[PDB]
């Protein structure tokens, strides 16, 4: 849980740290750091529990079209 | 962003996330924009499923929800942001390394009588860039931040 | 040598029979191109310009898409690898 | 160094603003700047302006930057 | 050895840290933190080795004066 | 009670037969003084204004010197304690 957001101005040997730590972000969070293979695999499990069929290992190449010429799948 | 995004809608088709180029990279809000764009597209299709129409008459509401929310207003704001940063090459080339040597000279104690560190900082900042370049660059970026 | 130390850390399912990075015209890379931005801007050292042509080590491709975009002449037939192939980022 | 900050604490005594509103206002401004709540970044650039020009007027902010400038010489 | 000097603007719940860490202060130091009973007791030992007689446990009350009226001790 | 918990942490050699904080005139502290700034600005709670007079608990004096200076009427005979007496700051 991100409670401090810094901006660092790196020099040749120094750094100007301009941070902002807030302690209400400890109980009402603003942001979390994530690793997206850990987040989107969990987020897929909630989408799967919601009732969606997630089909991995499958690359979409094009769209199947009806004779109206629009994207039908 | 705003100058380069596609048409985010069409006949039975919507476009979300980075595919619609919805990223506020200076604030690092791309997943902020992506998770919202999924919510706006899914609420557009839920309007499209009760009516049964999926053409550009009903699916244009996704582009209406995209600018009635924060996603396209953050893109209009930092619209000419990186072309502003491309035409200086100063804010990451002299400006950090000069603010470090100035604040190091400000905290260095070497028997220099604090007017000759207030002018050595002025001899530091007005040597790598003129004062007509410093006072210009604070509001030349002001047009990038709007 | 240097970046293939770091590409060894990544997880791949390589599709060696299906190269997803094809160069449409090798002659554009010999005389029409001056600086070869596909070589100097590839984060995985996939492209290497030899005098035998362009060596495209597509097995280390991180699927970013820089090569297709940084190429001024458009002669990179760039695809993603197939499903369940290419980089497989663990804790991405 | 004594001639430079000669009229420094009599300058700080005649405001009671630089440690009374000015830190607590720079904290709520930078918290609003980093808080992500679906507010479209012009309505956080004006909520900061509605934060800074509510506890002290703009005739007090632009005065106080150079009123202290006389204390720093 | 002081390598980072921060200035913190404490809010109601937040803080604006404005630091400056320099790494040439690790080998050419600018300042050390001290505890003055540990520093001035060591600094007295160097003054004692220099040849001065340091007389602790002794409070000066006044000055002994000669008949010229000046401080003679 | 509260600050004498923290004054117990300090090291003292108390000189009880020689109080270094004497009040020159107790009547100035009764009618001439309004707010008693010696009480409200003493970091060691040395001064306490009872109706019996001013209780000067000089044993906890940190020898700062605030009382002598904050007193508007000058009626604090303020001395340092003698040599080897008063606060003895370890890692001061
Ligand atoms: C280094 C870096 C740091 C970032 N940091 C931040 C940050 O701190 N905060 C923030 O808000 N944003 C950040 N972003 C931006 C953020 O990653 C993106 O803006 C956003 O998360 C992309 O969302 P998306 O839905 O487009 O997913 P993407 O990850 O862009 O892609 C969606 C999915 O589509 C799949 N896909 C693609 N093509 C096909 C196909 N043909 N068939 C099937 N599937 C396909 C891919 O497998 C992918 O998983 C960062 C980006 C980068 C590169
Ligand atoms: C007494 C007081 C005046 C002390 C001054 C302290 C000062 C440095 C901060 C507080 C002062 C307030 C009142 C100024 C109002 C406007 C502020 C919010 C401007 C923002 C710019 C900087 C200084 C933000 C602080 C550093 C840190 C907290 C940033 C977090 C990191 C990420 C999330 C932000 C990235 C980011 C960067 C790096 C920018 O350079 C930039 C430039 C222009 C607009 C936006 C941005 C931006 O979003
Ligand atoms: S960029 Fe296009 S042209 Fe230049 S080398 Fe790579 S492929 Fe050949
Ligand atoms: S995709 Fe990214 S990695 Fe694979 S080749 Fe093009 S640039 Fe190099
Ligand atoms: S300040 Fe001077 S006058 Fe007021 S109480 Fe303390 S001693 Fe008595
Ligand atoms: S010296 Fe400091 S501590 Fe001792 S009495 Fe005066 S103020 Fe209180």
């Amino acid at each position: 849980n991100v409670i401090e957001q810094n901006l660092w101005l790196l020099g040749n040997e120094g750094v100007i740290k301009i941070g902002h730590r807030n302690v209400e972000w400890k109980e009402n969070p603003n942001a979390f750091t994530v690793l997206r293979a850990n987040f989107d695999r969990w987020f897929a499990q909630e989408v799967e529990k919601a009732g969606a069929l997630i089909i991995p290992k499958t690359k979409v190449e094009d769209f199947l079209r009806n004779e109206k010429g629009e994207i039908a799948g | 962003g705003y100058y380069a995004m596609p048409k985010v809608y069409g006949d039975r088709v919507l476009v979300c996330g980075d595919a619609a180029m919805l990223v506020n990279s200076i604030h690092r809000e791309g997943s902020n924009h992506a998770i919202t764009s999924g919510r706006l597209a899914a609420e557009t299709l839920l309007e499209a499923f009760e009516k049964g129409d999926f053409s550009e008459k009903i699916l244009k509401n996704y582009y209406l929800r995209l600018k009635e929310s924060f996603i396209l207003k953050d893109l209009e704001k930092y619209k000419d942001l990186m072309p502003t940063m491309e035409k200086n090459h100063q804010f990451v080339e002299i400006y950090p390394d000069l603010a470090n040597d100035a604040l190091k000279r400000f905290l260095q104690v070497d028997g220099t009588p604090k007017w000759d560190v207030q002018k050595q900082i002025a001899d530091m900042v007005l040597s790598r860039r003129s004062l007509i370049g410093i006072s210009l660059d604070l509001l030349r970026f002001w047009r990038a931040v709007r | 040598m240097r970046i293939e130390d770091k590409l060894y850390l990544n997880r791949y399912r390589t599709d060696e029979e299906n190269p997803h990075l094809k160069i449409k015209d090798e002659s554009i890379c010999a005389e029409k191109c001056s600086d070869r931005p596909c070589v100097s801007c590839c984060p995985a050292d996939v492209y290497e310009w030899t005098e035998s042509g362009m060596e495209v080590k597509f097995e280390g491709c991180l699927e970013c898409g820089t090569c297709r975009i940084v190429c001024p002449f458009g002669n990179i037939e760039w695809n993603y690898p197939r499903g369940n192939y290419g980089v497989l980022y663990k804790f991405g």
